[PDB]
């Protein structure tokens, strides 16, 4: 099957 | 710690600012599965049997990396801009297999405890600069958040040969050497 | 030098007892500080350092990214390791023994060009096996998916280097005689 | 991070459970000044010049080591007695002066990543244990908080191979370390 | 496996262009993870893992314990200065130079030779190898400096060197305990 | 050569 | 004499900067005369003389046989070059140096020979020098001669006059050398 | 007229109608890497240390061989039987090594511009014949499609005996006869 | 490994 | 048009390799005449025109005032250039690169380079894979005052067959030089 | 004359007689980093980068200016009362960014060689005067101690509107007006 | 810290 990775997840920022 | 019988990184993901550089890769078991060429969208395994049994889709990297960027600038905006701390890298020398005087062989240079991730790992063959047969690793992760990296020298063993390996960090004051020729 | 200003982040999985005992840890690092991390044990975004709080408690909100995040351990660790099983795991790379010196008592047993880790090195004098004087270094990694591992052991006698691995169905077995 | 001219640590304080094992010593630029024994309430300065010229309490340490044990006990009922984790020490062996076959020398076993505190050094000469001669320092700190520790071996270097062998717990087997004149 | 459980604490004082930019930092560690410190630039006790509120909240509320934290800038960081200023940092080791080949001697085979400066206080020490009076600037392979852990340093400068005829090898050692550099030479 | 000092410790709040 | 028939095939890899610029040349000869050929610049086969077309146009017309023969550019040129780069490319011999005269008299001119006879590969340079002072003027060099045993020899001679005190040295710089090699002759 | 850092033949194949006679070769800088022997289908490394590490299955020689006299045939009719032109050699004797009367050298025979590959390549020792100390290179090419044969004589030297390398060829007359002795 | 070279184009004859 | 009275003051300095080669240039200027410098190089007040004479001296006089002076090297220069270091000398903008022209008809591709900081940059043109020495018309570099930059560096070319015109940029803000392609018809 | 990495100008003090007019202002490498309006005692950053890393007393500023008041009512006195030469400036117009219809651009006007530091900059669209989206720069100093100002307007590229940049300077006889249009 | 710079000199008026 097609390997996948961990998602980043996003910070507050702006 | 954790311990387990097997530990796989799918996702060390990595973004400075200098370059500014990133990579996007995957390890098990503290060897590099493969790494995603970021300027190519192009997915390069680091061994034959992976390319062969195994695909991966670049986009993701892309679209994680960007992610990166963008955290980046928050943790630098609510640290204070504070910067990396330089490490002083850990260079050793060593053959891959047992040196016979003229059985073709290869040299590695592994350089530990790297931090920042910018380096040059170079060759020198008898003080001449080697630029054919050299080829390196991505950086691999440690566990205490820094890198490693290790170069490959294809060589010829010979009476009269002495090889080097030239290492240059911001962590260092002048460029290392470490030598090694077979006794 | 130059400033710089490092990010990472690694989803790192730890497997025991097969694809059964699996634990995810994502860890979010500045530079070398590591201020936030995901821990499938907690199930919840936890802060390590005062650099984290303001990001851990956002993520706990939002039930789009803790959800994600939690069928992670699922969809990127379990996923990927079958394909270790067939791949990986698989591997068999059979070790290249050389024996060689560098009155006194100096001998190298080279085990060069291995994989997997597990192996296990014995010295036999005829066929005594020395319990002591036996200098063996850590396991060495190469980065190319191999290993090399170097075991020191300090009248006619045959020495012998017996190297055992998964990647051999017979011991091989290297003596050397002083001359 | 902080970058300085100099760097001093007035006030290397350690306390640990395994024994009544404790440490109070002064650092100046990573070079060990002094430390005190707590047993026998000295101060033990680590050079001829400091002897002479220096004068530390050492009742401030036992002072000092006696609030790290309260401490102690109250940080093992926060994190619910979570224990250390041993790390994998790194060994060295290395000669203070160039080998001449006949000139005394002095042998140094550099072990770096200590931790927990708690390590034997010893020596060995052609297989034998060597204990006359040898000399070692205290538990110096490191930057990411761990420890290492250097051990000495006054000897004659002849035609003679000699080990170090350090025992730790996140060891599995008693490590060695080789070194011989070239 | 026996479990232990270690508590350090480290009062360091950082010094700069000497007694005039000083920054005291105390650290208290539970096993390896620095949980709770004092900065002297911030000027209150900080918490550092979730570990530290519990603490770093009671050492702040007490009034006699930020009082006495901050004047550890002036009677531990720069009291203890002024003493180092007349023993440590006057401490001079001049370096002992040595100069032999690592290989035995050949006609014309490669050798390199090995320049060992051991012993000596400071750290400060620049090494230089020249060839018949010709500064080598390339082949010069040195090692990091060694702490040796007795208040003595050590480093080992080698050159990748070609025994011809004549040749006059000498090593170049500069250091602070030195008026005059330290010359070696070797004679082929 | 005065009396040198150190690192005060600072008291946890424990039964 | 006998009538001979000579038919010739040289499948030649051109090499630059590595395998980064690399041209396959595939040359067809009959018996001197090269009539057609195959250029990965070009990428078909060309006639080179009128004994080629009904040679060229016939390759090119079969999609098989001119897609097998580009393709060699990877499968011949740079798959070959990985095994030349571990070992011939790797081969350092380091030349032994020999000064003769070519009958030894003072005040009488002479010719000193310096011998360099086993090294590899071909890059060389020798120098002459009277007391240490470059002879810029009077040496007679040999082009370099192919011994065919993947070794080569290059003789530099030098025009003198023997005297008392003068010392003739040789300078040899080779890429298996780290410093040049001197060899020294006194009167 | 192609300027390139390093020139490599991989097949130098070579087939003749006198009498009838083939080689396959490869070459690398002008040197010759090895030659398949067509009637013991067997590859002759020409050094020790590609002898020991290296591989060639010699049935792709033996298989593409059997190709140029397939194709000779039809450049024969379609040229209309136009025989080779016999080239006149250039033969120069020089030895490997500097000679002093009693160390053992090699005496080296150049035959160059050579062409059709057809000659005999002979030594004299004082009138008689050698026989013994003798070996040869192969065809070497050459870019304006001629060939150059090197043959090698390991001798003892002494005052006595006086060396010659006797070439036969159809480009010639009579035998070329060039000199050697020890000065 | 295994090396390779130049395979030779046939001809049509006769 | 009524008559107007000008005096000016310009503290400069003038920084080389970093720290280590610094140089502070006081100008003291009445409308567009400067009368009288202090230079840390010379070390004293200098008059330059015979305006000055009476202020160089008086300035020389008073040792508290030379000495305020001298140590603006310190004070002034190498103090700030530190602050600079962490805001002006880190920041950096990557530039936006475009191709757009001004068939068989002569025209002229503009490859404009806008926004960008600092001032280093290098713009090259490539005709399918032949750097373009010849036809290069290049503006200088403009400066557009809000801490930005921008460059026009035109090509005159003539668009025929099937090639494909590059315009590759150079700058410190970018690992990878950025390459910006337009093909003919 | 002195050539250097970088040039830096912290403290550009500027007073004039007919404002009474002035101007606190600092720059580096050209650009203005920021200026202190005097009657406000405020410190007034021209990029968000600087306000947040950077602080500045204006008090420093309205002490310097005050000093220059004083110095100048002796430079009058002591030159016989010369007063300024009215230069001529050179205006231009351009445009931040290429110019595509209904994506939002800046135009910026340029007036070089100012002397005195005294001149109106509006901008002009089909003739009325606009207001609104307008800002400019300080009085950037020169090497020949003249000035040059930078006025900008932030407008949407459209076919029918064309925009004017009016200058009102004493060096001029009457107001001077640059065109510039989307072509 | 504080920016600052170009301290400004006074005349005999
Ligand atoms: C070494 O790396 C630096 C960046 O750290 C780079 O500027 C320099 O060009 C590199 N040197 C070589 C010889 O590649
Ligand atoms: C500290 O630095 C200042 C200026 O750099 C210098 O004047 C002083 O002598 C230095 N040392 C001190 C204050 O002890
Ligand atoms: C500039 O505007 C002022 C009033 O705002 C006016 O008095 C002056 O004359 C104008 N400048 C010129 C050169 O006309």
């Amino acid at each position: 099957q097609v390997e996948l990775g961990g998602g980043n997840a996003v910070e507050v920022c702006k | 710690d954790i311990v387990a019988d097997h530990v796989a990184s799918y996702g060390v993901n990595l973004y400075q600012s200098y370059g500014p550089s990133g990579q996007y890769s995957h390890e098990f078991d503290g060897d590099e599965e493969f790494y995603v060429d970021l300027e190519r969208k192009e997915t390069v395994w680091q061994l034959p049997l992976f390319r062969r049994f195994r695909r991966f889709d670049p986009q993701f990297a892309l679209t994680n990396i960007a992610v990166l960027k963008h955290n980046l600038n928050c943790v630098i905006k609510r640290s204070n801009s504070t910067a990396a701390t330089n490490e002083v890298p850990e260079v050793t020398v060593f053959s891959k297999s047992p040196v016979t005087l003229g059985q073709p062989n290869t040299l590695i240079c592994l350089v530990d405890n790297i931090f920042p991730p910018v380096v040059n790992i170079t060759w020198l063959s008898n003080g001449h600069s080697v630029t054919e047969g050299v080829s390196e690793t991505s950086f691999l992760s440690k566990s205490d958040h820094s890198f490693f990296k290790i170069s490959y020298l294809t060589f010829l063993p010979s009476a009269d040969e002495i090889y080097d390996c030239k290492v240059e960090h911001w962590g260092l004051d002048e460029p290392l050497l470490k030598h090694w020729e077979p006794e | 030098s130059p400033e710089d200003f490092v990010y990472q982040f690694k989803g790192m999985c730890y497997f025991t007892n097969g694809t059964e005992r699996v634990r995810l840890v994502t860890r979010y690092i500045y530079n070398r500080e590591e201020y936030a991390r995901f821990d499938s044990d907690v199930g919840v975004y936890r802060a390590v350092t005062p650099l984290g709080p303001p990001a851990a408690e956002y993520w706990n909100s939002q039930k789009e990214v803790l959800e994600r995040t939690r069928a992670e351990l699922d969809t990127v660790c379990r996923h990927n390791y079958q394909l270790e099983l067939r791949t990986t795991l698989q591997r068999r790379v059979e070790p290249t023994v050389t024996i060689s010196p560098s009155h006194h008592n100096l001998l190298v047993c080279s085990v060069t060009d291995f994989y997997p880790a597990q192996i296990k090195v014995r010295w036999f004098r005829n066929d005594q096996e020395e319990t002591t004087g036996v200098v063996s270094t850590p396991l060495i990694r190469n980065g190319d998916w191999t290993f090399q591992i170097l075991v020191m052991l300090e009248r006619g006698d045959v020495y012998t280097c017996h190297v055992e691995h998964p990647s051999l169905q017979n011991p091989i077995i290297v003596e050397w005689r002083a001359q």
